[PDB]
RNA sequence: CAAGUGAUCUACCGAAGCUAUGGAUUCAACUCGCGAAGCGAGUUGUCUGGUAGGGGAGCGUUCAGUCCGCGGAGAAGCCAUA
RNA sequence: CCCCGGGAGGGGAGUGAAAGAGAACCUGAAACCGUGGACUUACAAGCAGUCAUGGCACCUUAUGCGUGUUAUGGCGUGCCUA
């Protein structure tokens, strides 16, 4: 028996062209092109899941030394001395919440400027 | 779920340049000018300041660097373009110096170009933005 | 300003639902007992373990699954091609505590 | 019985070897390594020096009796 | 209107196509078609046979030709006001091609591709 | 074959990009002021023939 | 007016290394349904970069037998879809 | 039979379950060409994606939920063979 490719092939094809959505030219209309380019996507997808964990990292650093520096700390000196006062143990994103409720954070600073003196 | 702030704020800011080394000025500039100071929320959002350099033409550039610094330029012409300013022609357009050593450190991209809007030099202890009423500054920060 | 911050959270949003990594509390019965590092519950806060001698209870509210996932790896010029499909369970937890 | 309840017993059939077929298995070169290994295929007892080539020692006939212990 | 099944829905309501008409087959390729036609288009049909007489392109020919059918039919079949329609819709699209294999330079030959068009037009009663 | 040719074959974006330019430009056409048909200017009204008088048959 | 450099003291940043929380796979042991191993498992320890290559479980297409059925109030194919 | 056209072609009318079968006559994918609409682009450096966030738009596996688009930031050296 005969078992020619009939209605596989398309099929594939289309998942992948529905892959595509807003890709800019070939790149969303012909398959190959739509095909290889999600390869590169792949790589594309797997390292920024790693890497957003180090960008948001790097934004709550910037607003709580921003904050620290507000008050004459910096995050060197607050994030140490909040690690010395009884290890407060607050997110880096958490501390940036309360450098969005500065008499908070205020406090925070202070209390580092404590266990530090 | 971060805070991701809208920005109604503009904010107007007088920086004297008499005496502070160059870099060093320049420095406390494009910090300010990038957001940097106060939590900087989103990288994405030029929120940072309109800084107004005043006496730029006064700016101490300490060491042998006042004749030793020679900028350098390239007009498209490959018959030999790189002409080159000694610094101590900044006597030609003094705020150019204090521009370019802010631009320098600024992001190159397409919102650092657009930073560069938020830079006016004026080589004088005087300028014209009275309409804003900039705060001064001082010049260096505390331990 | 309520933190479901790592694991288990410490921070004062009063009165509502939040998904977290899961528990084996079944349906309510959880009634979870919070720690607390730090929440302002009346304008006033504290961190110094003062918050631990606070505490914010939860009901439960529901187990779930999360989004679908796609893990993608590929490695250029060797083949290597890897697809599989991904998921993580959470507990969605109310609030009511201290 | 269950025509469609006959179940052959677990082992016995296998399933064969489908080569090219994909990177789920046995990609490009089809087991085979990249080689002077090229369809029409050619030797099974021999290399070139052959070594099998000790001398012999050399009688034709044999007879011999059913073995009844 | 609502209906059950498709088979009723297709035999109790025809659905028709006022102000439409279509040249298919026209002997000419879209890109030039194309040239007249969008200088026709959102326009009054007055215009549209004025431009169409005044217009230098072999082309302005069927278009003007077609550019009546739509009048004729919202006139005639459609029961609509002349001294009101305009061209609401108008296009051209590709045809099938006669190609003609010609000879070429050293024994080669090669293919031209004489295109044709189908010239669709399609009037309305520009109210607003 | 062709000393000069092609390098890659042209966008669909960019070869509509050159075709900017072709739009065809309308007649700017006018109202007849005998044979009340439309007329090229500085032509003679096709309809009629007139030109200020009348120089071409019907 | 070190953002240069020799020695020295710390505090912080910093990776897919370590860790927390969740969950799956490989092998091992302990528990069970059985009547036979071993299947389905549950618990702990544990493992889990990969080219040629070896091994294991599977997905999909046509055709055939058997079952179960659907179809003009609509089959297959086609198209959209969170 | 009627309409525009020298015709070709078409629009009606009529037959028929159906003309969403009309003789370029089953389905009718894709490349490829067009029309209309949403969101968008004329200081800009680009393997064309990816992550992130704001804006705008729509709500039939679908109101925390997305879906489409988009601005800006970060990151990023096609595929295969050899
Ligand atoms: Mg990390
Ligand atoms: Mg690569
Ligand atoms: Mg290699
Ligand atoms: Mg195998
Ligand atoms: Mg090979
Ligand atoms: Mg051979
Ligand atoms: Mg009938
Ligand atoms: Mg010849
Ligand atoms: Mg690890
Ligand atoms: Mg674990
Ligand atoms: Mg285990
Ligand atoms: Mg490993
Ligand atoms: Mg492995
Ligand atoms: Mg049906
Ligand atoms: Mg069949
Ligand atoms: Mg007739
Ligand atoms: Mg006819
Ligand atoms: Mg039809
Ligand atoms: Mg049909
Ligand atoms: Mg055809
Ligand atoms: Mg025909
Ligand atoms: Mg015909
Ligand atoms: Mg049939
Ligand atoms: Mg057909
Ligand atoms: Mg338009
Ligand atoms: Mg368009
Ligand atoms: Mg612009
Ligand atoms: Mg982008």
């Amino acid at each position: 028996p005969r078992a020619k490719t009939g209605i596989v092939r398309r099929r594939r094809h289309k998942k992948v062209l529905k892959r595509a959505k807003g890709f800019w030219g070939s790149r969303s209309k012909q398959y190959r092109n739509a095909f290889q380019t999600l390869l590169n996507a792949a790589t594309y997808e797997y390292r920024d899941r790693r890497n957003k964990k180090r960008d948001f990292r790097r934004l709550w650093i910037q607003r709580i030394n921003a904050g620290a520096r507000l008050h004459g700390m910096n995050y060197s000196t607050f994030i140490n001395g909040l690690k010395r006062a009884n290890i407060d143990l607050n997110r880096k994103v958490l501390a940036d919440i309360a450098a969005r409720e500065p008499e908070a954070f205020k406090a925070l600073v202070d209390a580092s400027r404590n266990a530090r003196q | 779920k971060t805070y991701i702030p809208k920005n109604d704020e503009q904010n107007w800011v007088v920086v004297d340049a008499s005496g502070v080394p160059l870099g060093r000025l320049a420095t406390l500039i494009a910090s300010r000018i990038r957001g940097k100071h106060r939590p900087d929320f989103t990288p994405n959002m030029i929120q940072g300041d309109f800084v107004v350099v005043i006496n730029a033409a006064q700016v101490a550039l300490t060491g042998k660097k006042l004749d030793d610094k020679v900028y350098t330029r390239y007009t498209g012409y490959q018959g030999g373009l790189k002409t080159e300013t000694a610094r101590e022609a900044l006597s030609k357009h003094p705020e150019r110096v204090i521009e370019h050593a802010v631009f320098g450190m600024l992001p190159k991209g397409r919102q650092g170009r657009a930073m560069h809007t938020r830079l006016k030099v004026y080589a004088g202890e005087t300028h014209p933005h009275s309409a804003q009423k900039p705060q001064v500054l001082k010049t260096q920060p505390l331990e | 300003m309520f933190a479901i911050i790592q694991t288990g959270g410490k921070q004062y949003r009063v009165s509502e639902g939040d998904v977290i990594r899961v528990e084996s509390l079944q349906g309510e019965a959880g009634d979870k007992v919070e720690l607390k590092a730090l929440f302002v519950g009346g304008e006033q806060t504290v961190f110094g373990e003062d918050a631990g001698k606070y505490t914010v209870q939860a009901e439960v509210v529901e187990h779930g699954r999360g989004k679908k996932i796609y893990i993608r790896k590929y490695k250029s010029g060797v083949q290597y091609r890897r697809r599989t499909g991904h998921r993580q369970n959470f507990t969605a937890i109310k609030i009511l505590g201290i | 019985m269950k025509l469609h309840d006959l179940k052959p017993t677990p082992g016995s059939r296998k399933d064969r070897k489908r080569v090219g077929r994909g990177p789920g298995g046995t990609d490009k070169t089809a087991g085979r390594g990249h080689k002077g290994q090229k369809s029409r295929s050619g030797a099974g007892k021999g290399a070139f020096f052959e070594g099998g080539r000790s001398r012999l020692i050399a009688r034709l006939p044999k007879r011999g009796f059913n073995n009844v212990g | 209107a609502t209906f059950r099944n498709k088979k009723q829905r297709k035999q109790q309501v025809k659905l028709r196509k006022p102000g439409f008409a279509v040249a298919k087959y026209v002997r000419m390729s879209p890109r030039k078609v194309r040239l007249v036609v969008d200088v026709i288009r959102g326009k009054s049909v007055q215009d549209a046979e004025d431009l169409l007489r005044f217009i230098p392109r072999s082309a302005s020919e069927p278009v003007a030709k077609v550019l009546n059918s739509a009048k004729a039919n919202a006139l005639h079949n459609d029961e609509m006001l002349e001294d009101r329609l305009f061209v609401k819709e108008a296009y051209v699209d590709a045809g099938p091609t006669l190609k003609r294999l010609i000879p070429r330079a050293r024994g080669s030959a090669n293919i031209i591709k004489k295109r044709t068009s189908h010239i669709t037009i399609i009037v309305a009663e520009k109210g607003n | 074959a062709k000393h000069p040719v092609p390098k890659k074959k042209t966008s669909k974006s960019k070869r509509d990009m050159r075709r900017s330019h072709h739009a065809l430009t309308a007649p700017n056409l006018t109202e007849c002021p005998q044979c009340h048909g439309k007329k090229l200017s500085h032509h003679i009204c096709p309809n009629c023939g007139y030109y200020d008088g009348r120089q071409v048959l019907a």
